[PDB]
């Protein structure tokens, strides 16, 4: 009865043009053709630069069903996109393949739901990189009854409003240590000498991204 | 506006009190000095909480972080509108819904809501505080709480203060007025915040923000003795206990918006990408 997840960022379409000829045109095909669309437009970039010609994004979505925290707290899936219980499952198996074409600048997609970040991660690399972040975004939340925040309501309830705003800052330098910490960590995995920078890939901190996705900008796949 | 009207009500009755009373409480024995002390001390608490939820960030989302396609003028595909249903735990029996808002173009997290007004996301919604002029999110719901109850506080003081003033005056009621008038906007102004605060703690009692209770009101059209309890709550924690200290005690978490260099550094989180 409990309803499997997926990856509910992929969409499918069934008017595009296939590849190897030249010639191919818009028609409808089979849904064993279907398209599927697996990397999105670069929303790290802006427009008219390079880096948006060059590259796409492929988001690791927000799972529910791992942890009793899921609810609350941001915690990602540590699948690779593709492998998912309710994804759809091709002949190649586990890698991409381009299968057709589709929106403006001739993306190449694939007719299954795997995702060219096959090209470059692993699963077990996957799910240690996410394993990680996952852990670093819990403890820089923190539990509801443990003393980080409970003082910190304390102290404020006591000062009106103004210690979290002005005049907390102004004292204590340590107790702002696990944001830098999830930064220096993932700067390390993207910088020189690192697993996703060895292989073409770079991260971007869940910060930015709202922690609504953790999004892997990869080349964009020819 | 509509915040200058309370800002005006929460600066009056220090003034009032200041030019008038707080120099025949001193010396006078009229009063306790340990009573001014406190009045003056909760009314720098409730002005110094009601800027602060006035200006605070309710916990905004991005926008524009889940774009689809670059076709048709940035057209929304078809599989983004309907429903998304996924499974949570084992434990929770019940399954939750996602929904693709078409505004910020961003998959909602759970709880998440579109304020019609500032035109963004907000990540725990509560609803558009008129007077305060914000969204009370998840990021100053503490703040919220700490206005009301600050202003509550003040308000009993106040009232505490002027009745013993005006119960130790020989002279009679015809030599202090301001005290009868301060006595009279205490008490008008101690009954609408304690009322906001029962109601949100009978509703943060079922792990119900605002926006959830009158939603799940249906079609009776009566916020007052509605059953704030129900059986369908995913978000339940066991008893009533527990439920106010998991949904009032929040923790803020980081801040999501932020360093804005309009100057093309850190784009499409500012475009105007709506379909006009
Ligand atoms: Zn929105
Ligand atoms: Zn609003």
């Amino acid at each position: 009865e409990r309803a499997l997840f997926f990856n509910y960022h992929e969409f499918s379409y069934s008017f595009y043009e296939d590849l190897g000829s030249e010639d191919a045109k818009p028609t409808e095909h089979d849904e064993d053709h279907k398209l599927c669309i697996t990397h999105f437009p670069n929303v790290y970039a802006a427009r008219g630069s390079a880096e948006f010609q060059v590259t796409r994004v492929v988001r690791v979505p927000r799972r529910f069903d791992e942890s009793r925290s899921s609810l609350e707290t941001p915690q990602f899936s540590t699948q690779l996109p593709g492998s998912e219980p309710a994804a759809i499952v091709g002949d190649d198996g586990t890698s991409f393949v381009r299968c057709g074409r589709y929106d403006i600048g001739d993306h190449v997609f694939g007719c299954s739901s795997v995702s060219p970040l096959s090209e470059y991660l692993s699963a077990a690399e996957l799910a240690e990189v996410v394993h990680r972040v996952n852990g670093f975004l819990l403890r820089e939340e923190g539990e509801v009854f443990g003393w980080r925040n409970l003082s910190g309501l304390l102290l404020d309830m006591l000062t009106g409003g103004l210690w979290s705003w002005v005049l907390g800052p102004l004292l204590s330098r340590p107790v702002f240590q696990e944001s830098l910490a999830l930064e220096q960590y993932v700067a390390q995995l993207n910088s020189p000498g690192g697993l996703l920078h060895e292989r073409g890939v770079r991260l971007v901190l869940p910060r930015r991204s709202g922690c609504l996705s953790l999004d892997f900008v990869v080349p964009r796949p020819k | 506006p509509l915040w200058l009207g309370v800002l005006l009500a929460i600066v009056c009755p220090m003034v009032l009190f200041s030019i008038f009373e707080a120099h025949k409480l001193w010396h006078t024995q009229n009063g306790y000095k340990v009573l001014v002390i406190f009045f003056y001390y909760f009314w720098v608490i409730t002005l110094a909480s009601f800027i602060r939820t006035a200006t605070s960030d309710p916990g905004v989302l991005p926008r524009n972080i889940h774009l689809s396609q670059l076709r048709n003028n940035y057209q929304i595909p078809q599989e983004y509108y309907n429903l998304i249903t996924l499974p949570t735990h084992s434990s929770i029996s019940k399954d939750i819904t996602i929904k693709y808002c078409p505004s910020c173009r961003i998959w909602r997290p759970p709880r998440s809501s579109h304020c019609s007004t500032c035109n963004v996301c907000v990540m725990v919604h509560d609803h558009h505080c008129i007077w305060v002029n914000n969204c009370i999110g998840k990021r100053n719901y503490r703040f919220f709480l700490i206005f009301l109850l600050g202003a509550i506080l003040s308000s009993v003081i106040l009232l505490t203060n002027c009745a013993i003033h005006i119960a130790r005056e020989s002279g009679g009621p015809r030599d202090c007025p301001v005290a009868i008038l301060l006595l009279c906007y205490a008490g008008l102004t101690l009954w609408y915040p304690a009322i906001l605060f029962t109601y949100h703690i009978f509703m943060a009692g079922n792990q119900q923000t605002t926006r959830e209770f009158l939603k799940g009101i249906g079609s009776k059209k009566n916020p007052v003795f509605h059953r704030v309890v129900k059986e369908e709550n995913i978000y339940n924690k066991g008893s009533f206990l527990k439920n106010m200290g998991h949904l009032m005690l929040e923790p803020r978490g980081p801040s999501f918006v932020s360093a804005r260099k309009p100057h093309e550094a850190g784009d499409w989180r500012f475009m105007d990408l709506s379909p006009a």
